[PDB]
């Protein structure tokens, strides 16, 4: 339980991924070579959870880059902090299932399945502890969505003593109007709650209206998309990037957050909401970031945490925070919204501290919240399952690989079970 | 003679123990080398400090955690050489806020190493007297370790005295929310074990630190050194030659006049923090009264609703005996405490005319006199209530079990955990009645 190793695939998750990492390193104070540059001594406090020393008092991420089409390489060469991954974890593909779940599932995953886990080896037991495994990818994409299934798969029947968190990427119409969608969105989410931990559902959905509403942004291409994802998930990741008493590890998230095996999911918030053009935003005060969370246009998830129950928080605060303010508004907001908290989980809501802040402001809070509130996630994914599978259209694809309709059915089965588990712990009181 | 030997589980058992530790070296003339600086010809202290041919005196303590970070913080601390390296233990996997990883899962490839570090510890004690174990209920190590070695060592030793200072977890300082799975499985899991507990409610600690401090807040720092404060205040007497010596027998004896009921509360006067130029010092019937009081006791509870089956009383710092007696006989006419018709007085006279030290920085302040006022009664029976309230809350819905589930203990053992609080509650609510 020391250090984590990032799992990258997809085009979407390539691209987050790595930029993330172009943020990490910025506000780590990490030159584009891999030495450190920055001030305090906090940002190598706990280093090593991401980076792996090298010579020279060099750094370089425990990322693995997988995807069938190459374009990705380029564009990963091509921005800052091409150089800094290893060409070895540059395992590509050549084929590209271009939005088809079981070609790069079964045809090409095979082919890639061997050098990935003999890479991931040679980092595990080239690390002193392994915390667990992370993965960005996105759903709705075959390619990426497949062989995350596959990864996942393969770490859980390999490395079941781990932890293995998910920053999936769900699929939006807006963005995409891609018609297999939702086939792949159904088998990935299925493949998801069969072998995972933790999962952030990054919904594109809500990315491209709160962009448009908020940071009016009329046609938000994929680079304000990452923008908002890298903030969320480094947000989310001060836990494990900084030393603090809440959230240590992967193990320590899982325990304090997720209280069912299957119900795993999490709504991934943070305030405030600040654009890629702009950077001369005034410093919000505590109680304006903590009356914020409840905004679903805050929310990182195409949902609305009113029709939902919180079963459990965590928020972590970043700048020069007045301490016993933090406290005492957070009981406070508590107190005024308990309707939304669970009565039978008590002591639910959790607050932490992170004296550095996020570069480029001063003034920022994470909230990262575990509510049934998702529900409407899946009721909306269910949808759009049924109206493009009542007709029984476009299975023709999935079943020239040899594979039937019966995963489907048992897929669309076990997401409907975990909405009715929804519905009956949101439902449930003391 | 009656060598002691202190187990600091966990993250909060290993700070509490730096702590009073440093509190120790502090007041005995012991500076961080462990050498006597023109002290070396009291030998009271020889029981807790084991002196080596150089001249140093190395605590007879263990520290061991399944995290590497706080450990080696103390390495990398200022006590370098206090401590010799292999009573320090360290994990690469931490239970993580988790009983069972802390208790099945992890704790059974690291309990080897303790015995043998508790044994090498015990080899050269010759009159081995009792253990002393610092953990947190709270935390997942600090209760499955806890239980584990608690077990172990019941197993190995037996009829040795056991004590605990346990800390008691607080939302306030609170870090996982599956905590009162782990405090009552730990608790139920050493019952049979501890001989005599101290439970210390954080949130009591937390308020005392906030009002009698006046600190914005008690960090965890100023909470430990007021831990420490009360823990060296308690074990002063075996630490010292007093007047009525009380040992860990003795505090079975005294203390724990049921078997099943093991947790006196402490309650330590004065608390003046170090700013305002002076400390008002409180004379001895002042500080008498003011151990009395539902807001200086180490647990939140209302003393007026517990009955009293013992109390006891040390004095430690510029006292006399004679105003002891009187503060002792005004308090007696207070009808507001009510000892069992089955114990015969609840009351004791500890009397320790060293002054008390105070640890240099912190934001307590120096006071000729003080007193701790150790007393067995069901007030507890309130916080006990409340925990088991939450357990009862918590585990309606079969929340977060699947993770103890995982490390192969069952639903089961939260069942017989449960009914055994519920036993233990009926025991209070049995002897609070006369
Ligand atoms: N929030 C973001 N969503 C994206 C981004 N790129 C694509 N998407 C969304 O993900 C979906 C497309 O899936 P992918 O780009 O991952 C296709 P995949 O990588 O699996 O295969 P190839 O790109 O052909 O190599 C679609 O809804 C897009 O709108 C992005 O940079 N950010
Ligand atoms: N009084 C006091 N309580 C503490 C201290 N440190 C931790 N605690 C309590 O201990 C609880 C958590 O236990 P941990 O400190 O994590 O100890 P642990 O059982 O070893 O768990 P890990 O350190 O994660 O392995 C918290 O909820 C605190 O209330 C301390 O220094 N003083």
């Amino acid at each position: 339980m020391r250090e984590i190793v990032h799992i990258q695939a997809g085009q979407c998750g390539n691209q987050i991924g790595a930029k993330f990492w172009e943020v990490i390193s910025d506000e780590h104070g990490i030159d584009p070579t891999g030495s450190y540059h920055g001030d305090s001594d906090l940002q190598l406090e706990r280093i090593n959870v991401y980076y792996n020393e090298a010579a020279g008092n060099k750094y370089v991420p425990r990322a693995i880059l997988v995807d069938l089409e190459p374009g990705t390489m380029d564009s990963v060469r091509s921005g800052p902090f091409g150089q800094i991954f290893r060409p070895d974890n540059f395992v590509f593909g050549q084929s590209g299932a271009g939005n088809n779940w079981a070609k790069g599932h079964y045809t090409e995953g095979a082919e890639l399945v061997d050098s990935v886990l003999d890479v991931v080896r040679k980092e595990s037991e080239s690390c002193d502890c392994l915390q667990g495994f992370q993965l960005t990818h996105s759903l709705g994409g075959g390619t990426g969505s497949g062989m995350g299934t596959l990864l996942i798969s393969k770490i859980r029947e390999e490395y079941p003593d781990r932890i293995m968190n998910t920053f999936s990427v769900v699929p939006s119409p807006k963005v995409s109007d891609t018609v297999v969608e939702p086939y792949n969105a159904t088998l990935s989410v299925h493949q998801l709650v069969e072998n995972t931990d933790e999962t952030y559902c990054i919904d594109n959905e809500a990315l491209y209206d709160i962009c448009f509403r908020t940071l009016k942004l009329t046609t938000p291409t994929y680079g304000d998309l990452n923008h908002l994802v890298s903030a969320t998930m480094s947000g989310v990741t001060t836990c494990l990037r900084f030393p603090g008493q809440l959230n240590a590890d992967l193990r320590k998230l899982a325990v304090n957050m997720v209280p069912f095996p299957r119900l795993h999911f999490f709504m991934p918030g943070f305030a405030p909401l600040t654009s890629r053009g702009s950077q001369q935003y005034r410093a919000l005060t505590v109680p304006e970031l903590t009356q914020q969370m409840f905004d679903a246009k805050n929310m990182m998830a195409a949902c609305d945490p009113r029709h939902g129950r919180y079963l459990t928080v965590a928020a972590v605060f970043r700048g020069r925070m007045s301490m016993k303010e933090v406290d005492e508004q957070m009981l406070n907001v508590q107190n005024k919204n308990s309707s939304y908290f669970v009565e039978w989980i008590p002591n639910n809501v959790k607050t932490a501290v992170c004296d550095i802040p996020p570069r480029g402001l001063k003034m920022s809070a994470t909230f990262i919240g575990n509510s049934t509130a998702i529900q409407e996630l899946f009721k909306r994914i269910s949808e759009q399952f049924t109206a493009m599978f009542r007709r029984k259209a476009f299975l023709h694809w999935y079943t020239g690989e040899g594979m039937d309709e019966m995963e489907f059915t048992e897929a669309e089965s076990n997401m409907n079970d975990l909405v009715s588990e929804y519905q009956q712990y949101q439902d449930a009181t003391a | 003679m009656r060598e002691c030997i202190s187990i600091h589980v966990g993250q909060a058992g290993v700070q509490i123990g730096n702590a009073c530790w440093e509190l120790y070296c502090l007041e005995h003339g012991i500076q961080p080398d462990g050498q006597m600086p023109s002290d070396k010809t009291d030998d009271s202290f020889n029981t807790f400090f084991s002196e080596t041919g150089a001249g140093k005196h190395v605590p007879r303590a263990v520290f061991v955690d399944l995290e590497p970070t706080v450990i080696d913080e103390v390495r990398t601390g200022t006590y370098r050489q206090l401590f010799h390296p292999e009573q320090l233990i360290t994990g690469k996997e931490d239970a993580a806020n988790n009983y069972a990883r802390g208790h099945y899962t992890i704790g059974k490839e690291i309990i080897d190493l303790v015995l043998d570090r508790i044994r090498k510890l015990a080899d050269q004690c010759t009159g081995l007297q009792g253990f002393l174990v610092f953990h947190s209920f709270g935390g997942g190590t600090g209760s499955g370790f806890t239980s584990l070695l608690m077990e172990r060592l019941s197993v190995d030793y037996g009829k040795k005295s056991k004590l605990e200072f346990s800390i008691y977890p607080a939302p306030q300082v609170s870090t996982a929310v599956v905590e009162p799975y782990n405090s009552i499985l730990t608790t139920h899991t050493t019952l049979e074990h501890s001989d005599c507990a101290f439970m210390v409610d954080n949130e009591a600690i937390y308020d005392i630190c906030r009002r009698n401090l006046d600190i914005e807040r008690p960090t965890y720092t100023n909470l430990n050194r007021l831990i420490s404060q009360i823990v060296s205040s308690i074990t002063a007497s075996l630490r010292f030659d007093g007047a009525l010596n009380v040992d860990l027998t003795e505090f079975q004896t005294n203390l724990v006049p049921y078997p099943r009921i093991h947790f006196p509360l402490a309650t330590y006067a004065p608390v003046i923090s170090a700013e305002k130029a002076y400390h008002e010092q409180l004379s001895v019937a002042e500080i008498t009264n003011a151990c009395f009081e539902p807001a200086n006791q180490m647990v939140k509870c209302d003393p007026r609703h517990g009955k009293y089956m013992a109390c006891c009383l040390l004095y430690r710092g510029d006292v006399v005996p004679k105003d002891v007696n009187a503060a002792i006989a005004t308090i007696k006419t207070k009808r507001s405490i009510q000892f069992v018709d089955w114990c015969p007085t609840g009351f004791k006279v500890g009397i320790n005319y060293q002054p008390p030290t105070v640890v240099p920085g912190g934001d307590l302040a120096k006071v000729q006199r003080a007193v701790c006022m150790l007393s067995n009664t069901t007030a507890i029976a309130e916080a006990w209530a409340r925990l088991d309230h939450k357990f009862d809350l918590m585990y309606a819905k079969r929340a977060f079990v699947h993770w103890y589930v995982g490390e192969g203990m069952e639903e089961g053992e939260f069942s017989e955990a449960r009914e055994d609080m519920a036993a233990l509650e009926k025991d209070y609510e049995e002897v609070g009645v006369d």
